[PDB]
RNA sequence: ACCCCUAUACCUUCUGCAUAAUGAAUUAACUAGAAAUAACUUUGCAAGGAGAGCCAAAGCUAAGACCCCCGAAACCAGACGAGCUACCUAAGAACAGCUAAAAGAGCACACCCGUCUAUGUAGCAAAAUAGUGGGAAGAUUUAUAGGUAGAGGCGACAAACCUACCGAGCCUGGUGAUAGCUGGUUGUCCAAGAUAGAAUCUUAGUUCAACUUUAAAUUUGCCCACAGAACCAAAUCCCCUUGUAAAUUUAACUGUUAGUCCAAAGAGGAACAGCUCUUUGGACACUAGGAAAAAACCUUGUAGAGAGAGUAAAAAAUUUAACACCCAUAGUAGGCCUAAAAGCAGCCACCAAUUAAGAAAGCGUUCAAGCUCAACACCCACUACCUAAAAAAUCCCAAACAUAUA
RNA sequence: GUACCCUAACCGUGCAAAGGUAGCAUAAUCACUUGUUCCUUAAAUAGGGACCUGUAUGAAUGGCUCCACGAGGGUUCAGCUGUCUCUUACUUUUAACCAGUGAAAUUGACCUGCCCGUGAAGAGGCGGGCAUAACACAGCAAGACGAGAAGACCCUAUGGAGCU
RNA sequence: ACCUCGGAGCAGAACCCAACCUCCGAGCAGUACAUGCUAAGACUUCACCAGUCAAAGCGAACCUCAAUUGAUCCAAUAACUUGACCAACGGAACAAGUUACCCUAGGGAUAACAGCGCAAUCCUAUUCUAGAGUCCAUAUCAACAAUAGGGUUUACGACCUCGAUGUUGGAUCAGGACAUCCCGAUGGUGCAGCCGCUAUUAAAGGUUCGUUUGUUCAACGAUUAAAGUCCUACGUGAUCUGAGUUCAGACCGGAGUAAUCCAGGUCGGUUUCUAUCUACUUUAAAUUCCUCCCUGUACGAAAGGACAAGAGAAAUAAGGCCUACUUCACAAAGCGCCUUCCCCCGUAAAUGAUAUCAUCUCAACUUAGAUACCCACACCCACCCAAGAACAGGGUU
């Protein structure tokens, strides 16, 4: 019998690659996910795949902030317009603080 | 169940005592295999509630 | 010398063998690791080296050092075999006696075969002997020559027979066929060394990874402080100190990739299995002591000699059931229902006299009648431990002991 | 669906090339099966006779009888007997002893006991107990998972071969 | 039945994590036509292959979705590009059955027999007191359920054995357990007696012959005191059989195109072993039935009808001997004859404390409650024997 089938699929290796702390490069992924747990902050883009990446070089902050849905998002919209007053949403995200300036001016001529 | 509840209702005194289950229905469903028949194969099919 | 104490042969295979798993009577002799690509080490020379060819952004040249043995059923080519046997050809031979005289007739010798039983089973015999049988003038038996041969012959098809193992003869050669399979693999001593997985006509194998080994180069490697890791339990990840000394990288490869118990979290099954499947952690496949013998439980690990010493784990405890005495009239056969249901079939109520008795708690009666309890008195006083089995097959299984100071 | 059960002479419907005919029939026959009835026996899962969509019989895949025949398979009357109740006696061979000649399979080494337990789960060899001077000869077959034949069943091999 | 891919649980919190484990899906669709180019840094389904995200820059503008897929070679094409339910989904360019006529290399890494583990199934005992038993739970039976034990069935596991652990029934010889079929003792009864039912104790002794069937079983006939339940490698094939079952021949029915097959029937079909080692090879107390009398007594309305005590007669078993009978004949045998002896424990009572009654007492206490055989021992060269395989033994006056 054992009319169940499928089921074989491997694990997806998911999950933080940079915790909190970790000196991250431009454009190293910091975590993976297959939903939004944790959330782009500062200094810290989103891929297609919900992945989390730093769009700077620096070190990694998990914080946890307010939720202001863009007033396009319809689900999230009709979420926020059925929370009932005095609440406020709270979701965690990460943060890229930068290290280095962006640059230094120095001499070059004499003229 | 049963034992408890014909024993209770045969014992018990109608106009002067009350009787109630602290246990719900048998709600836990328990299978077993075909007798015979060897390891493997899937699961059995339910066959009681506990 | 034995008697005392201790001691479960070896190899192979395996999770694990004293195993009643394999091999071995014993002796002597014989009998099994062949080599490249690279690397490493030591020389020579050196932007070149080598006795042409080739390689060269320190290389080139030379040397050293690394890759087993036996075994199938098979396939093909060319020979040799029909003195056995299958069938055929040529020319021969044999068949007493009796019935009836005709017969693929009957009884029955010789002769051919082999039904059944017994013996035999390394035998007298690689198919026999004794008895019992079928046929025995025919499709019979038999001597002599000859023929048909293997990708075939021959066959009253039993896939029978073809020189004593014919589902395809035998011999030689290809051939040292091949074997993911079994068996074996030969001096001494030391050291490191135990199993995540993925693919695969693959799960008896192999390749990559993982672990392991060696040689180099470098700097961090384990244990971890606070803070940090999501909405729908034990813990882990990350991690500075700190304690320590390992780790990563480079170069070269082999081997392990057929796994067992215990504790824990689960799944399947019977909340069966010395069952099966994952995970975490031990131990075993390495020593020693203990639990009786003993894999997996406990104690303990780094190696020698000692006729020294302190310790570790380490020896099962339990033995159960006494419970009173004395007394009892009566408003009433309370009412209803019923034939009666009278304290006692079923209902409502549950008052009330004696000092003190339930409009009755068990029995018992068709119903009655009866006898116990609760009640007076009585009196030492309710005395009140609140607990519970047994079986199987050769023969019970150390001997025993309650009392001399941890 | 139709004549109290069974069963349809009968009616309706669908498919096919034709829808199993005669005969036999519980079979040398899938399960039911030891089918039902009679004979045979004291007693019958045997044998013979009968019934029977045989729900998988059946006509040169030859069907059904019949005369002879058969080391074919089964049943049986009567007789016979050690077949047995129930075994005994004797002779020969074998045997045992003496003399001559003189093998083979087997064999890790053995100084080769019993009970209970244990253990790769069935111990002569381990644990606890018991037993115990040494050594031939005859006999037995419970054990040495006894000897023989690298299981004739099962599975595996990217191993074969024969046949269709 | 499944083979590839994805989601959820197992796997609660970084990652990973299996089962012929539990559920749900996928082999697309829709939009766009910059779905253009290029390039830091990363992730990665535990390898590789493959897959995933992406800053900046050039050029423009001012993708949703979970899986939604297929390598190399090769083929098509001028090119860009495009080709498999290669779904056994890391894919061999293209190949099915059957073998009982079978063979080889192995495997107890893996089934059949046996053992072992377990007890779902099976069996037993107890607890509880519904119910049945005129009444009455407990003379007897017994629901729901609980507790414990056994290892006889059918299974389940795959732990020893495949460089062999031979098999079903039957013969022969039996060893053992008691959960007792009979014989012994006792308690209860819905036990008047005879018969019964139930329970305790008892394993010394015994437990039949036949028809059919290979049967174990089962049915039937006739008995008996009874015709027990099991374990022993479903005891026992180096003691036997081979009827059955699973080798090679053949037939019937069916399946298949056929070879051939059927967990269907039928006829036939080789059962080797010289014993090396362990073990063993003479241990005298017997049970049961029937007959008579007791006795037509006890008992009982009658019908029916004992228990003790005693006497006799058998049968079997064990041991032995030939007087006769019989096979036979200096003798061995049975079909003949002779002999055969102790108890057995469940319980029922008396006195009497704890508890000045009572109480059979895990109170002190009282009652029911073996002999036999053998036994000395350098006469031995030799002969004989009722003694014996050899040896040994007895006799030789
Ligand atoms: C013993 N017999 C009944 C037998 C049985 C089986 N099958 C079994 O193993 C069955 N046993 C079970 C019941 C499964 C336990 C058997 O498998 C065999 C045989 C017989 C042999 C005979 C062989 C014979 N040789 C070796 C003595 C012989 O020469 C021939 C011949 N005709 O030439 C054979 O046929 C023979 O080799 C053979 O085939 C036998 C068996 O296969
Ligand atoms: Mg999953
Ligand atoms: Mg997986
Ligand atoms: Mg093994
Ligand atoms: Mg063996
Ligand atoms: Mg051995
Ligand atoms: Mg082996
Ligand atoms: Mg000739
Ligand atoms: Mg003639
Ligand atoms: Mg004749
Ligand atoms: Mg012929
Ligand atoms: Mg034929
Ligand atoms: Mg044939
Ligand atoms: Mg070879
Ligand atoms: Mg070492
Ligand atoms: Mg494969
Ligand atoms: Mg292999
Ligand atoms: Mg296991
Ligand atoms: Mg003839
Ligand atoms: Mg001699
Ligand atoms: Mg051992
Ligand atoms: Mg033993
Ligand atoms: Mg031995
Ligand atoms: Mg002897
Ligand atoms: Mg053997
Ligand atoms: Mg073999
Ligand atoms: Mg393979
Ligand atoms: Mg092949
Ligand atoms: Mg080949
Ligand atoms: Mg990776
Ligand atoms: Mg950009
Ligand atoms: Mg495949
Ligand atoms: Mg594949
Ligand atoms: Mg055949
Ligand atoms: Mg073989
Ligand atoms: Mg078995
Ligand atoms: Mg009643
Ligand atoms: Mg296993
Ligand atoms: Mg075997
Ligand atoms: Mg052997
Ligand atoms: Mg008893
Ligand atoms: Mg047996
Ligand atoms: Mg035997
Ligand atoms: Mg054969
Ligand atoms: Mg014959
Ligand atoms: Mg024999
Ligand atoms: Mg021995």
């Amino acid at each position: 019998s054992s009319k169940n089938l499928g089921g074989k699929s491997s694990g997806r290796r998911q999950g933080i690659k940079k915790m909190e702390g970790h000196y991250v490069h431009a454009g190293n992924i910091i975590a993976t996910q297959r939903h939004f747990r944790w959330h782009p902050g500062a200094h810290v883009g989103v891929g297609k795949n919900k992945c989390l990446y730093a769009l700077e070089e620096g070190i990694v902050r998990y914080t946890k902030e307010v939720y202001v849905p863009h007033p396009r998002n319809t689900e999230a919209v009709d979420l926020i317009t059925r929370l009932p007053k005095g609440a406020v949403l709270y979701k965690t995200f990460v943060h890229v603080v930068p290290a280095k300036p962006e640059g230094t001016f120095k001499l070059v001529a004499m003229l | 169940f049963e034992m408890m509840r014909l024993t209770i209702n045969r014992s018990m005194d109608p106009k002067n005592m009350f009787a109630i289950w602290r246990v719900p229905a048998p709600f836990k469903p328990i299978t077993r295999k075909s007798v015979g028949h060897r390891m493997g194969g899937g699961k059995g099919a339910i066959d009681h509630y506990v």
